[PDB]
């Protein structure tokens, strides 16, 4: 199942077109650029992914632009402040379509522990959001772990190959979670390792 | 339609059209090393997962500029917008024009040469000051002309470094400079000439230590049209280095191509070693080796090679 | 400047350019993630669930 | 000379497909995908670039026939060296090539 | 409990130093340690992960003590660590904090006095920076640090 | 097989485009535009002229006319960055203080 954006819609996808937009699909999530955006201790985790002991460059995701126009993907890592918030989503604007968002952390997902008045109660609120991380911070796996989550949502998300020909809305398939997913194999957990060792 | 002069013709041009093919192959896949080595040099691995070694992962990139939404300011000149990517790709593309690669594989054997490239390193700097106009920026703008500052800084010397060579070769042909290291490679006499022409190379490149930019408003395969072009100009710096200090394809055992692209891919290797290690100087500083330095290093050198090949003449 | 400033900082260019070799000549780091999994302690706090008691009975 | 002419077609079709495939790359980018005051220190480093190049372009006549020119050749650009190096030291003396204050 | 709060304390900063270091040296221009600089603090947040159960954010001190004891294994982590630490940190010094141009583009720039300190507040590195000879793990011992040498 | 008439009239042209440019402009640098144009003119007619004859005088007075072109170039930019600097405006017409 699919959802529209110019409702749910199912599969559109000749065999030529299909193979072309999976091309395109793969040449999406193999080759995706962040933006060099930090508001916090998320941000803080996301530049311990980009080191060396993480090595993000292996996912093609570490040529990290400095411009908004030659990002691919937004993570919001830190907390969303008032005074914050319209640069947000002045920088979200900034960006050329596809533009996908990636929240990390407890603070972007929902306003985490700050339910204060100066915070905005998650980056959804204002611009819309792809993938979630839950962590204060999230470690940098889980943000590899995001990574392909949205290499995942993108290879089958269908988009126009052109502005010449073809339906010009974008189609977003309505994904299983992870957790319904991973439901199977999480409740099997029997024993786990006493704390009191390393 | 059988005859040796128009097999000859269409041979020739499929000679060139393969060179031409490689460079810009070459100078993509490079970029893709470059992040490698670069993830090789801070003990990484790099782009290693879209392909067999990551071979792969170029054509995303490509894809992904190639189906970018394509964004101009309204502002802007569309021109002279267009046209910056157009010729930092194009000028070091036909600065490799006159490199010969191997004997009996050459593009145009010209009796220029160096002053072809010469002409080609002054398109780039037009090129990088159409990109600081174009985009309608004010904190562009001035970075363009700092950095098109510093590109004429070290253009004004890298002929005079590369001077010292043709004197020696007696004459502007490239073969004729390569067929002049037959005995003993152009580094050894023109060690001077060879790290002045280094350092105005790599800075008439924008490539680190000698890079508000330029490059913000750049979006979709503009911005691919200038690393393209950029990494082609490594290619181009680093071939010329080979053909100009290092004997180009003159070699005891390999073929001429074998040593050509072994010398040629050490340069490459190189100057990611310069992009990794080494810090950046700051604007004035660089200026000033650039005017207070190399240039009379360049103009003793002349004067010194001058001096020994006329002592050599008797 | 002067020329032992010179000498002195071209010095200390090829220094960094034979440690930074030398760190190349290294042994990687990087854990690879996903394919090697990450080792966590025991007491790491991570993903939350509700327990059982030995007779197997839920403990809340 | 069938070979001067064979290279002049090569240098020929590498300028039309070097540049044609600069143009056709444009195109395609963007054919494809959907959518939705200066100091005056400038103008004296391009002014000493102007100057210095065009003494470097009487050197570059020079080099290429050093040679047959003999040692006379070699005094008279030790002269024209020698008024370059002298410019060149007046122009760094005096603060016009420095760029900081 | 004060032995293992100073700790746990000197780990903090030990890692907080290293990241001011990298990014000081990447600011500058070289970019290449900040990658060696976050190894060591992988290896500093394997000690505090194993320790508090959390790599940035512990939250493992309490009101009277801490929140568990101290795991088996915590010695030899950090010994593993103590042997690791020196020779890094030599690196980064020989590779970046030696060389000329991060001290050229260092020295000199933004000094003031004791008399400046002391009339905005300044506190931490640049205070005893100008001469002022004030700590207050010294001065104001706190948490059992006068039986530290 | 390339007259030298056909050259010297394409050099005639350029350089009656250049006094036309640098007479009716009264944009300080579209006068030095013009004038750079006409002096590459005059080079370009001694180079076809240097060619005819088989000679390289016509290549050597080229060099010196684009070393004193270079030079001129500098000046003149000089003097409108200075003229620039103090009027704030690069109209020709208003250095016109001294007449009679
Ligand atoms: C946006 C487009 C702008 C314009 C771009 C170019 C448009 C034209 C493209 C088609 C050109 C067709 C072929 C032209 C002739 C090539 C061969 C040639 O030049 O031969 C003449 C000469 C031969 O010399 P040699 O080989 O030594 O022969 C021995 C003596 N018989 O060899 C020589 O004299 C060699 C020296 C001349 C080489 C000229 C190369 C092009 C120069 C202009 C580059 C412009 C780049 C784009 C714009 C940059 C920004 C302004
Ligand atoms: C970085 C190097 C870029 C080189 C660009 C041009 C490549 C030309 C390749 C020519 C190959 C044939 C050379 C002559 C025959 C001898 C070798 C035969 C086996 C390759
Ligand atoms: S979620 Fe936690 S770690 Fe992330 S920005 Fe908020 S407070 Fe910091």
């Amino acid at each position: 199942d699919y959802t529209l954006t110019r409702e749910i819609v199912t599969d559109p996808l000749n065999v030529f077109m299909g193979k072309l937009n999976d091309m395109v699909n793969w040449g999406r999530k193999n080759s995706i650029w962040p933006y060099n955006f930090g508001l916090s201790c998320c941000y803080v985790e996301m530049v311990t992914s980009f080191t060396a002991v993480h090595d993000v460059a292996r996912f093609g995701a570490e040529v990290l632009r400095a411009s908004p126009r030659q990002a691919d993907l937004m993570v919001v890592a830190g907390t969303c402040f008032t005074k914050m918030a319209p640069v947000i989503q002045r920088l979200y604007d900034q960006m050329l379509e596809p533009k996908w968002v990636i929240s990390m952390g407890a603070c972007a997902n929902s306003g985490g522990m700050y339910d204060i008045y100066s915070v905005v109660q998650g980056v959804d609120k204002f611009i819309p959001v792809d993938v979630y991380i839950p962590g204060c911070p999230p470690r940098p796996e889980a943000y590899m772990q995001a990574l392909m989550l949205l290499q995942e949502s993108i290879g089958k998300e269908r988009r126009p190959l052109s502005w010449v020909v073809g339906d010009q809305g974008v189609y977003r398939a309505n994904m299983q979670s992870e957790r319904e997913r991973k439901r199977g194999e999480r409740i099997a957990v029997t024993n786990l390792r006493t704390p009191d060792e390393i | 339609w059988i005859s040796p002069e128009l097999i000859e013709i269409l041979l020739t041009i499929l000679k060139a059209v393969v060179i031409l093919l490689v460079v810009v192959t070459c100078g993509a896949f490079m970029s893709f090393g470059e992040r490698r080595l670069l993830g090789l040099f801070q003990n990484r691995y790099g782009p290693n997962r879209v392909g067999w070694g990551g071979s792969l992962q170029l054509v995303a990139d490509m894809i992904k500029m190639f189906f970018k939404e394509d964004w101009i300011p309204k502002f802007s000149d569309r021109v002279i917008f267009t046209l910056a990517p157009m010729i930092a790709f194009t000028s070091l593309l036909l600065a490799f024009a006159i490199v010969p690669v191997s004997p009996g594989w050459v593009v145009a054997d010209l009796n220029i040469g160096i002053l072809f490239f010469l002409m080609m390193a002054g398109l780039a700097v037009y090129a990088v000051l159409f990109a600081g106009w174009s985009s309608n920026n004010k904190y562009s703008l001035l970075g363009a002309m700092r950095a098109s500052a510093q590109t004429l800084s070290y253009e004004v010397f890298l002929g005079l470094s590369l001077m010292g060579v043709v004197a020696q070769a007696g004459s502007f042909n490239m073969t004729d400079i390569v067929n002049s290291q037959a005995h003993v490679w152009n580094v050894i006499p023109q060690f001077f000439g060879f790290i002045t022409f280094a350092i105005a190379g790599v800075a008439v490149c924008h490539r680190h230590p000698f890079d508000d930019g330029y490059h913000i408003e750049y979006s979709g395969m503009k911005f691919g049209l200038f690393f393209v072009g950029e990494y082609i100009g490594i290619v181009t710096i680093s071939a010329l280095m080979v053909t100009l200090f290092f004997g180009g394809w003159q070699g005891p055992l390999l073929p001429p191509f074998i040593w050509f692209a072994l010398k040629t891919a050490f340069f490459m290797m190189m100057f990611i070693l310069i992009r990794a290690s080494l810090p950046r100087p700051r604007y004035d500083q660089v200026m000033s080796f650039g005017w207070k330095i190399c240039l009379p290093l360049t103009l003793i050198n002349l004067l010194v090679t001058a001096a020994v090949i006329l002592w050599q003449a008797q | 400047m002067t020329l032992k400033e010179l000498l002195v900082g071209f010095g200390t260019q090829v220094r960094s350019i034979w440690m930074i070799g030398l760190h190349a000549f290294a042994k990687r780091e990087t854990r690879m993630y996903p394919e090697e999994p990450v080792y966590l302690p025991p007491r790491y706090r991570g993903r939350i669930v509700l327990t059982r008691d030995p007779d197997g009975e839920e403990r809340c | 000379s069938t070979e001067v002419i064979a290279h002049h077609w090569a240098f020929a079709i590498f300028l039309i497909v070097a540049i044609g495939l600069c143009c056709l790359m444009l195109v395609g980018g963007w054919f494809l995908g959907g959518r939705a005051r200066l100091s005056a220190k400038f103008y004296l480093v391009a002014m000493f670039f102007v100057i210095f190049d065009v003494e470097a372009l009487y050197l570059f006549a020079w080099s290429t026939s050093i040679r047959e020119s003999g040692w006379v050749g070699f005094v008279e650009a030790a002269i024209f060296i020698f008024v370059l190096l002298a410019g060149l030291v007046y122009l760094v003396r005096i603060g016009a090539l420095d760029w900081t204050p | 409990v004060n032995v293992i709060r100073v700790m746990l304390s000197e780990l903090f900063r030990i890692n907080s130093h290293l990241l001011y270091i990298s990014t000081f040296i990447q600011d500058v221009g070289a970019m290449t340690p900040v990658f060696f600089a976050f190894t060591d603090r992988q290896k500093i947040y394997d000690l505090v992960e194993a320790i508090t159960g959390f790599r940035m954010h512990p939250a493992w001190f309490r009101i009277g003590g801490v929140a568990h004891d101290l795991p088996r294994g915590w010695d030899r982590l950090l010994r593993e660590f103590l042997d690791w630490m020196p020779k890094r940190l030599a690196s980064y010094e020989k590779a970046a904090l030696q060389n000329t141009i991060l001290k050229g583009r260092s020295q000199g720039v933004a000094a003031y006095g004791a008399k400046e300190a002391l009339e905005w507040g300044t506190t931490g590195a640049g205070l005893r920076a100008t001469g002022i000879d004030f700590d207050v793990r010294k001065a104001r011992p706190y948490s059992g640090y006068e039986n530290f040498d | 097989m390339i007259p030298l008439q056909h050259g010297l009239i394409l050099a005639a042209i350029l350089f009656v485009l250049g006094l036309t440019g640098l007479v009716i402009r009264r944009n300080l640098l579209f006068m030095l535009i013009g004038l750079e144009i006409m002096i590459n003119a005059s080079a370009l007619a001694f180079v076809v002229a240097g060619s005819y004859w088989g000679q390289t005088d016509g290549q050597v007075m080229y060099i010196l006319a684009i070393s004193l072109a270079a030079a001129e170039a500098s000046i003149g930019l000089a003097l409108l960055l200075q003229l620039h600097r103090r009027r704030q405006n690069l109209n020709i017409d208003s250095v016109s203080e001294m007449r009679g």
